[PDB]
């Protein structure tokens, strides 16, 4: 019953 | 004055992901990626949280990606070996006959790759051992810790070998009743 | 050759949880390229390589706002399902005293006051003599971080044990009503 995971976004291609 | 640090990293060509939390320096838990389940620093704070592992694997794979993706406009810069200082401790004070635990402090370096090993009288070590994955730390270099456990004795006498490519050649710490 | 990216999402508080501060960084071998701060508002570089995805990021409105929001559906959040074992764990410390050298009375050694197994980490030690606090020439070996959610300190003392005395270390720390005193004589 807990914790939550900040999602990321995602890198500029380059 | 507390904090929480969800530090995750990723390292190629080793193809080593790890995600963990960490709260004001201690780590609360990690993913096994293999397992692809949740790993706690102690078996407490199990019965009192819960964490969706499944969702740790997806910023890893971006991780892998960004990474990809970085390691390419930097000319391929690669990343500069930071030797690892290492040292020795026991979790208690020591008393003959007594059981105790050697704790082996593996801290400030990079990449978080390294190779430990415990040694009692000049041989290897390999029941009644333990280890932790790589711990981040503030300066975002990594931080590791490995533990014996004896029985403490006054012919016994201990080292704690490290190697990691920071160093020409393994370090090696020693340990001894007094 | 090895190439490291690093990732960390850092959630700072002050005062309990009134004031929190997130910080979302992206790092490199181990250069920050880019970051989130809460208290700005919006992605921003640290570095050259950054700067792209400090521009593509605060272009995605979807994420700016479930960013600046994170601050509350994440930092927020996880402080209060571990807190209880986290914020308020505590763990009393136990004390003991030795002398490090070996000499009959009247000649010069260290008293050793070793505080383990304990958290938090923050702790108060001091030496006493025969009931008068020492202060001068009192070396610590610092606070240390066992990394099993415990901590240890070393706190030296030198004198010259004559008969009759009694060297005793008090120590105060937060899993303590009382503070633990342990004497030592001649």
């Amino acid at each position: 019953a807990g914790f939550k995971g900040e999602q990321g976004p995602k890198g500029e291609p380059g | 004055e507390h904090v929480i640090i969800q530090a995750e990293f990723y390292l190629n060509p080793d193809q080593s992901g790890e995600f963990m939390f960490d709260f004001d320096g201690d780590e609360i838990f990690h993913v096994d990626m293999a397992k692809k389940e949740t790993v706690w620093r102690l078996e407490e704070f199990g019965r009192f949280a819960s964490f969706e592992a499944q969702g740790a694997l997806a910023n890893i794979a971006v991780d892998k990606a960004n990474l990809e993706i970085m390691t390419k406009r930097s000319n391929y810069t690669p990343i500069t070996n930071v030797a690892p200082e290492v040292t020795v401790l026991s979790r208690s004070p020591v008393n003959l006959g007594e059981p105790n635990i050697l704790i082996c402090f593996i801290d400030k370096f990079s990449p978080p790759v390294v190779n430990v090993t415990w040694l009692r009288n000049g041989r290897p070590v390999t029941e009644g051992v333990s280890e932790t994955v790589f711990l981040p730390r503030d300066d975002h270099l990594f931080r590791k810790f490995h533990y014996l456990t004896f029985l403490p004795s006054t012919d016994d006498f201990y080292d704690c070998e490290v190697d990691h490519w920071g160093l020409e050649e393994p370090l090696r710490k020693h340990w001894e009743f007094e | 050759p090895r190439f490291l990216w690093q990732l960390k999402f850092e959630c700072h508080f002050f005062n309990g949880t009134e004031r929190v501060r997130l910080l979302e960084r992206c790092i490199y071998n181990q250069e920050e390229s880019v970051r989130f701060d809460s208290d700005v508002g919006e992605y921003r570089a640290v570095t050259e390589l950054g700067r792209p995805d400090a521009e593509y990021w605060n272009s995605q409105k979807d994420l700016l706002e479930q960013r600046r929001a994170a601050v509350d559906t994440y930092c927020r959040h996880n402080y209060g399902v571990g807190e209880s074992f986290t914020v308020q764990r505590r763990v009393e410390p136990t004390v003991t005293v030795y002398p490090t050298k070996t000499q009959p009375l009247q000649h010069h050694n260290l008293l050793v006051c070793s505080v383990s197994d304990f958290y938090p980490g923050n702790i108060e030690v001091r030496w006493f003599r025969n009931g008068k606090e020492e202060e001068t020439g009192i070396v610590s070996t610092g606070l240390v971080r066992n990394g099993d959610w415990t901590f240890q300190t070393l706190v030296m003392l030198e004198t010259v044990p004559q008969s009759g005395e009694v060297y005793t270390c008090q120590v105060e720390h937060p899993s303590l009503t009382d503070p633990v005193t342990v004497e030592w004589k001649a």
